[PDB]
C-alpha cells in the first residue's frame, strides 16, 4: 500500500516557503481513506475527477505538504494571486492533481504562538511553477541597494505566522497536501488496476 | 531604529560549548517574546528555542532539545543561547527573532537578526 500515512499523518509539517515534497511510486494508491474522511475541509482536484481516482493510473505522484492560514487555502490553485501563490507556493496554469487541506488548530497552535511556521511576503520576481525558495537574503523594496544589511526599504523576506489560540478559522493554521500526478509504466495505481505490484512488499 | 544586533559564535571542536547573544534597540525589549532559529547550508530556517516577554517560559524543539538553554537579560536588553555538547550537524547560521514588534509597516511586524556563523569542525589530519 502507498505511504500516504507518512505525509498526511506526519507529526510536524514544513512551512509554505520550505514545502516538503514526497515521491509516491511503485505501490497501491488507496484513495478510499481520502474519500471517507470528514476531517478534510478542502478536497478539490484539477484536470481529473475526485469521485473517480481509483479508475486512473499515473507514472509518478508528487505529494507536496505544508501549513498556511485558512484564508490562504483559496490561493492554493492554478493561476492565482497573493503572497502565498506568488512568493511561497505557485502551481502551473495546466496543473493536473488535487489540493487537500484540514483545520490543524489542535496540533499547530500554541498558547504563546507557534513560531515554527513562517512565509515569504517579499520577492523581486514571481515564484515559477513548483519553484522553491528557502533563501534568507535582505529584500530591496526601494531604489538604493541593501548590501546584505537590513535598514530603510531593505528588510528580511520571511514573516512568522501568529497561530495563537483564536476563534476565527480564517486566521487558524491549515495542513495542505497537493497530490500532483504525472508515456511510461504507470507505477501508482488503484486497488483493482494494480499490475500485480501489491505483492512487491511495498 | 527597530534592530536586533546578534553577537558571539565562531569555530569550536565537537563536544565544545558556545554562547550567542542578541541585543535589541528601538522598541521595548521586555514587551515581545524572543525566538532562536538556525539555518544549515542547503536546509530551510528551523526553530531551536523560544522564550517569553520577561518570564521563566522556555520552549525547545527536537533539533537541539537537550544541549541548548535559552535565557534573557531585559536589564541589558539582550537574549542569550547557551549551546553545549555541539556536533558537526550544528554547523549553521543562528538567528534571533522577536515576533509582532514593528507597527505601521504592513504584515512585516517581525524583527530579525543579521546572523551569527557557528562552525563545529573536528581537527585536521
Ligand atoms: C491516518 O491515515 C490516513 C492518512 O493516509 C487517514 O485516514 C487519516 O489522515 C489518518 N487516520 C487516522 C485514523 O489516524
Amino acid at each position: 500500500l502507498c505511504p500516504f500515512g507518512e505525509v498526511f499523518n506526519a507529526t510536524r509539517f514544513a512551512s509554505v516557503y520550505a514545502w516538503n515534497r514526497k515521491r509516491i511510486s511503485n505501490c497501491v494508491a488507496d484513495y478510499s481513506v481520502l474519500y471517507n474522511s470528514a476531517s478534510f475541509s478542502t478536497f478539490k482536484c484539477y484536470g481529473v475527477s475526485p469521485t473517480k481516482l481509483n479508475d486512473l493510473c499515473f507514472t509518478n505522484v508528487y505529494a507536496d505538504s505544508f501549513v498556511i492560514r485558512g484564508d490562504e487555502v483559496r490561493q492554493i490553485a492554478p493561476g492565482q494571486t497573493g503572497k502565498i501563490a506568488d512568493y511561497n507556493y505557485k502551481l502551473p496554469d495546466d496543473f493536473t492533481g488535487c489540493v487537500i487541506a484540514w483545520n490543524s488548530n489542535n496540533l499547530d497552535s500554541k498558547v504563546g504562538g507557534n513560531y515554527n511556521y513562517l512565509y515569504r511576503l517579499f520577492r523581486k520576481s514571481n515564484l515559477k511553477p513548483f519553484e522553491r525558495d528557502i533563501s534568507t537574503e535582505i529584500y530591496q523594496a526601494g531604489s538604493t541597494p541593501c548590501n546584505g544589511v537590513e535598514g530603510f526599504n531593505c528588510y528580511f523576506p520571511l514573516q512568522s505566522y501568529g497561530f495563537q489560540p483564536t476563534n476565527g478559522v480564517g486566521y487558524q493554521p491549515y495542513r495542505v497536501v497537493v497530490l500532483s500526478f504525472e508515456h511510461a509504466p504507470a507505477t501508482v495505481c488503484g486497488p483493482k488496476k494494480s499490475t500485480n505490484l501489491v505483492k512487491n512488499k511495498c | 531604529q527597530v534592530q536586533l544586533v546578534e553577537s558571539g559564535g565562531g569555530l569550536v571542536r565537537p563536544g565544545g560549548s558556545l554562547r550567542l547573544s542578541c541585543v535589541g534597540s528601538g522598541f521595548t525589549f521586555s514587551g515581545y517574546a524572543m525566538n532562536w532559529y538556525r539555518q544549515a547550508p542547503g536546509k530551510a530556517l528551523e526553530l531551536v528555542a523560544g522564550i517569553s516577554n520577561a518570564g521563566d517560559l522556555t520552549h525547545y524543539e527536537e533539533p537541539m532539545k537537550g544541549r541548548v538553554a535559552i535565557s534573557r537579560a531585559n536589564d541589558k536588553n539582550t537574549v542569550y543561547l547557551q549551546m553545549d555538547d555541539l556536533k558537526p550537524e550544528d554547523t549553521a547560521v543562528y538567528r534571533c527573532h522577536a515576533p509582532g514588534v514593528r507597527v505601521g509597516t504592513g504584515e512585516r511586524k517581525d524583527v530579525w537578526g543579521q546572523g551569527a556563523q557557528v562552525t563545529v569542525s573536528s581537527e585536521q589530519k
